[PDB]
């Protein structure tokens, strides 16, 4: 009893599609070959699913006309990706100060992609942790993974070259 | 959790040597980001 249900998309879904379509259109090589995130070009989607909780969604349109209004009314809103050993927290509890990557590069923030393969990295935590559960495997062709697609506002964003 | 840069909201980091890699973004408000989509994968062994 969190508030959250998840409604499963079918694969006919014009929004099932536009959200695969994202996934697999943003996959690239990493200059780590393959190391925190395995080696692979595409996935195989199994599943989608949409997620639905009136309390958290309020939360995120009551910050987003905070910093909308903060910025000339342009939350500079973005859909992201983003991957975590803490997808069911998040989806349940929503996003906060747990989800942070204290050691980050550009600080102790939430971090998102726009390369899904770049989210597929942290599934398994800090640089592909020791892989998945039942094989500690990073470049696991076996196991289920997920990844969250979320959205974002980014309001003025700080520009970091690097 | 660490604050944004003052005047703020976000931080991108943009790719600066890889010519092939997108653009990574970070929030310091956890209300900034909704979960919208819970996608369950695989990757696939290229042939
Ligand atoms: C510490 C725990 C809670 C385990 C964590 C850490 C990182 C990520 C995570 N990090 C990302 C990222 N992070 C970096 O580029 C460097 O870690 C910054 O130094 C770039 C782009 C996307 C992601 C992304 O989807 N998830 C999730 C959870
Ligand atoms: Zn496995």
């Amino acid at each position: 009893g969190s508030g959250t249900i998840l409604i499963d998309l079918s694969p006919d879904d014009k929004e099932f599609q536009s959200v695969e379509e994202e996934m697999q259109s943003t996959v690239r090589e990493h200059r780590d070959g393959g190391h925190a995130g395995g080696i692979f070009n595409r996935y195989n989607i199994l599943k989608i699913q949409k997620v639905c909780n009136k309390k958290l969604w309020e939360r995120y349109t009551h910050r987003r006309k905070e910093v909308s209004e903060e910025n000339h009314n342009h939350a500079n809103e973005r859909m992201l990706f983003h991957g975590s050993p803490f997808v069911n927290a998040i989806i349940h509890k929503g996003f906060d100060e747990r989800h942070a990557y204290i050691g980050g590069m550009f600080g102790a923030g939430i971090y998102f992609a726009e390369n899904s393969s770049k989210s597929n990295q942290y599934v398994y935590g800090i640089g592909g942790g020791t892989g998945c559960p039942v094989h500690k495997d990073r470049s696991c062709y076996i196991c289920h993974r997920q990844l969250l697609f979320c959205r974002v506002t980014l309001g003025k964003s700080f520009l970091q070259f690097s | 959790m660490a604050h944004s840069p003052p005047g703020h909201h976000s931080v991108t980091g943009r790719p600066s040597v890889n010519g092939l890699a997108l653009a990574e973004y970070v929030i310091y408000r956890g209300e900034q980001a909704y979960p919208e989509y819970l996608i369950t994968y695989q990757i696939m062994r290229p042939e």
